[PDB]
RNA sequence: GACUCGUUCAUACUACAGUGGAUACACCAGAUCCCAUCAGAACUCUGAAGUUAAGCACUGUAAGGCUUGGCUAGUACUGAGGUGGGAGACCGCUCGGGAACACCAGGUGAUGAGUCAG
RNA sequence: CGCAGAUGUCCAAAGACAAGCUCAAAGAGAACAGAAAUCUCUUGUAGACUAAAAGGGGAAAAGCUUGUUUGAUUUCUAUUU
RNA sequence: UUAGAGGACAGGGCCUUGACCUAUUCUCAAACUCCCAAUAGGUAAAAAGGGCGAAAUAACUCAAUUUGU
């Protein structure tokens, strides 16, 4: 009734591994794709396989609500064509799926700037979120008002008509 | 080499209860302390300032100074073959209100009442204490049914 | 996977206080706020508690003592319809006016308000008392210094700076304050969403609209309640419970509950 | 029927369930202004269309925990005496003090000050 | 000349104050990505961290991140080990 | 620190031995602790003092020539 569910939020991630123009680039591209200022990621460790260090930049991500985030998940679902494998469902409610080109959305390709992979991820929740946030009075959600893996499911099939492999 | 610390040797006298961790009330904030008083020192280890000395820790005294957090403490010591008073200054924390007396107050306050009503109807009144003397004689009755015989055991 | 919450989980637990445990009270705060010198003594430090709730703002005068505090003077925001402002009590100027309720009821109940006149319209030591914010993050421009300006318009001296005020992040300029008090703010937005989206307009302020406010007498009801209030503070001179509550069973019924539960599965 | 500030600081906690909304407590509708961020999510400000789904309140689990009695038990241990026993290791007597785990049963709160509605 | 160990150092911040925040670890999920890179979510009484031995203390903090600073300043008493 | 039992990633092609989890089971600590004695310790048990009223002195304290001390 008033327990629906809708999306809480969006995160598009690109891990390039490394730091200077290349991180710069990426960062561009998730500006002109989201108009926000994105910021950066660092390694907790140093692992001489990766060949990467504490304390230094590594990957650039950004976060979108409203209107604006439905928009990029419906182009990004477009690149997908509607098909999701079942695996991609957690067991509390989200999910989420990569892309290999960033072109496919739409962006004009510049020599330059190159080509980038990134990752969707979404978090459906109801409403009533806020208790758990909230600094003053702070409190946990009932077990029945969650999102089950199967709720978030047939909300996929539902909103977007696609179809679970 | 030895070693003779100012904390040395307080491992369990300085630790905290079991599930009873954490700083104190606020209530604690709020007790009333007067000059002559009575009072229990008491080390409590979350506040690490102005802590008490090993040794006097659970002995009480009388207050001879008060300040905007600290009290100072008349305690006395044993030193082989005399007792010396010591000045002990303490923070706040630390320090609470003795009970030792409380027994002499209410009978003081009790005994007024008995003194004025005895004297007023010009009695005899007996007010020391009394101690626990021989027991008197009685007559018990106890039905024949209820009495049960009991013998040693035998091992096993 | 190896569960976590074992009985051995239980029986080492140690659980906060309650009011930390529900989100009230800080208790750094509280006891610095309680404490006094120890050979300052018979001498209690008063505190000023301002609490805004949804819809509603609330002022108190506490005195801490040991088994409870003690309440000396109260005032809500509610009680502000009667001194002739409708709804909008959420206001920074609803907060500043029950901010000024509590201190004239306060003064008066112990026959100094003639002796303490305060300031008048909006521009012996007195009594003093220390501001109690609560859980709230204090931001320039915060309703709890709406309502302490009000209090130091009566008689009361609560000890405050001037960084924290609207628009005073490192001026401070008194206009600006006053415009807040008086809900300038208020009708200038009532006057912008009136020229673009007009329905916006009809939709957001339909109690404005209902109760026959305008924008352009906004400051008049401000500036004639607070003579209204100063005139005369005094407070004005069995529920039926159609619900009832389920109450508690006891040893002997619920084993026989246990008794009929066993038997209807039995066949 | 509800709220604000407290005191005990689990009989007050935890996991699942059931029931409730005159006023109130909430979720909730927005970003011009004070303010705030990658992000009006949080924090701050301005409101009154919708809802008890959730927070919150009361109750229910041969529920876990916690708490109070009974038992374990005069058991384990121990102060004073002995030209007591025994190769010893160790163990009784006389005058006295006296546990713990486990197991069984009941319980799941109480309260100070001040207000609102009716 | 019992037992297991440590000291002749180090810090313009690792000193002072305030505010916001919560840590180890496990599970499920996301292009290259794998046992371990970076992202969300659930659980989480400290299982982390707190210069250096060991012990005590610490969760809207004493831990992490920020902002402003030089109370590591001059003089004197009552006293503890 | 010994041993089985019941459950749902390694293995020789539907079963070893495992791994993981759940309830048990034999035995322990000067430098372990949910609990906790006997013995050994400390303070108190009224007259240079206590209780209950009024008045006077302060440059201290308080919103207070009355608030307190
Ligand atoms: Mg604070
Ligand atoms: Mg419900
Ligand atoms: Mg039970
Ligand atoms: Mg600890
Ligand atoms: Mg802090
Ligand atoms: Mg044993």
């Amino acid at each position: 009734v008033m327990r629906e569910i809708k999306v809480n939020k969006l995160v598009l991630n690109i891990c390039v591994g490394e730091s200077g123009d290349r991180l710069t680039r990426a960062a561009r591209v998730l500006e002109q794709l989201t108009e926000q200022k994105p910021i950066f990621g660092k390694c907790r460790f140093t692992i001489r396989s990766f060949g990467v260090r504490r304390n230094e930049k590594i990957s650039c991500f950004v976060t979108v609500r409203g209107k604006k985030a439905l928009e990029i998940l419906e182009k990004g679902l477009k690149v997908k064509e509607y098909e999701l494998r079942r695996k991609n469902f957690s067991d509390t409610g989200n999910f989420g799926f990569g892309i290999q080109e960033h072109i496919d959305l739409g962006i004009k390709y510049d020599p330059s700037t190159g080509i980038y992979g990134m990752d969707f991820y979404v978090h459906l929740s109801r409403s009533g979120y806020r208790v758990t946030r909230r600094t003053r009075r702070r409190s946990k959600i009932s077990k029945t008002h969650k999102v089950t893996k199967e709720d978030a499911m047939k909300w996929f099939q539902t909103k977007f008509d696609g179809i679970l492999l | 080499g030895k070693s003779r610390g100012k904390r040395s040797g307080t491992r369990y006298k300085f630790s905290k209860k079991f599930r009873k961790h954490g700083e104190c009330t606020a209530n604690k904030y709020l007790e009333k302390l007067n000059y002559g008083d009575y009072v229990d020192i008491v080390c409590d280890s979350t506040q690490q300032k102005g802590m008490p000395f090993n040794y006097y820790h659970g002995k009480t005294g009388k207050i001879f100074h008060i300040t905007k957090r600290g009290v100072g403490v008349l305690v006395n010591k044993r030193v082989k073959h005399r007792i010396e008073q010591k000045k002990v200054c303490v923070r706040i924390e630390h320090v609470r209100k003795s009970r030792c007396n409380e027994d002499f107050l209410l009978r003081k306050i009790k005994n007024a009442e008995l003194i004025k009503e005895a004297k007023l109807k010009n009695e005899h009144i007996n007010i020391k204490r009394k101690t626990e003397g021989p027991k008197p004689a009685a007559m018990i009755k106890v039905p024949p049914s209820k009495i049960i015989t009991i013998e040693p055991l035998p091992f096993y | 996977v190896k569960v976590v919450k074992n009985k051995a989980y239980f029986k080492r637990y140690q659980v906060k206080y309650r009011r930390r445990r529900e989100g009230k009270t800080d208790y750094r705060a509280r006891k610095a706020l309680i404490l006094q010198d120890k050979n300052k003594y018979n001498a209690q430090k008063l505190r000023f508690v301002v609490r805004k709730t949804n819809s509603q703002v609330i002022c108190q005068i506490a005195c801490a003592h040991i088994e409870g505090d003690k309440i000396l003077a109260e005032a809500k925001s509610k009680e502000l319809i009667r001194y002739g402002i409708p709804v909008g009590l959420k206001n920074y100027a609803a907060a500043y006016a029950t901010g000024l309720l509590c201190a004239r009821r306060f003064l008066k109940s112990l026959n100094l308000d003639t002796q303490f006149l305060g300031v008048e319209k909006v521009t012996r030591k007195p009594i003093k008392a220390f501001l109690d914010v609560g859980i709230t993050r204090t931001t320039t421009g915060n309703r709890v210094f709406a309502a302490l300006k009000g209090a130091c318009d009566g008689g009361l001296n609560i000890p405050h700076g001037n960084n924290r005020f609207p628009g005073s992040k490192n001026e401070f300029n008194p206009e600006q304050l006053r415009k807040n008090i008086l809900g300038i703010h208020v009708a200038e937005y009532m006057k912008t969403l009136q020229e673009e989206d007009n329905d916006k307009y009809k939709t957001h302020f339909n109690d404005y609209l209902k109760n026959n406010i305008g924008a352009d007498d906004i400051e008049q009801m401000y500036l004639n309640a607070h003579e209204k209030i100063r005139q005369n503070p005094e407070k004005e001179s069995k529920f039926v419970s159609k619900h009832e509550k389920p109450k508690k069973l006891n040893a002997k019924l619920r084993k026989k509950r246990v008794k009929e539960k066993l038997a209807l599965y039995v066949e």
